[PDB]
């Protein structure tokens, strides 16, 4: 199919009008970031000619 | 299949007409002497980086 990018929302704009939010959620997200890899030594010599 | 290795007694147990052993990467860790039909691990020499 062909993808959709959202759910359309029309935000009801006009010149005097406000939403204020009257509640709140605690949300928490988790963001996983790689720090360092696996240190890796090879002998020269030793991979080529044993 | 000559190599350089030490040879130490093995748990695994062979197929009566398997002879060499390879781990994940395809090097030969597992052997079978034609003398004596058991089995021994190659475990390589303990190369280092001084
Ligand atoms: C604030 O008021 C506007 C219009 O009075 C609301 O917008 C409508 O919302 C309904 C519900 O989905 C839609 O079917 C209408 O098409 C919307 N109209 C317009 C002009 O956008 C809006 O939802 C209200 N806000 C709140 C928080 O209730
Ligand atoms: C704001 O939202 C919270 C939930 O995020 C509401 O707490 C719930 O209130 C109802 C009715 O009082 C209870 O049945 C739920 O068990 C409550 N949930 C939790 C997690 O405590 C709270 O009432 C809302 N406040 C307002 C003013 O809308
Ligand atoms: C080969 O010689 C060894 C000598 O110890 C003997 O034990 C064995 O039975 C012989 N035969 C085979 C098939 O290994």
């Amino acid at each position: 199919y062909t993808m959709s990018l959202g759910a359309e929302n029309s935000v009801a704009y006009s010149n005097n009008s406000i939403a204020i939010p009257i509640n709140f959620t605690i949300s928490v997200t988790t963001e996983i970031l790689p720090v360092s890899m696996t240190k890796t030594s090879v002998d020269c010599t030793m991979y080529i000619c044993g | 299949l000559t190599g350089t290795g030490v040879l130490t007694e093995s748990n695994k147990k062979f197929l009566p007409f398997q002879q060499f052993g390879r781990d994940i990467d395809d090097t030969t860790d597992a052997v079978r002497d034609p003398q004596t039909l058991e089995i021994l691990d190659i475990t390589p020499c303990s190369f280092g980086g001084v």
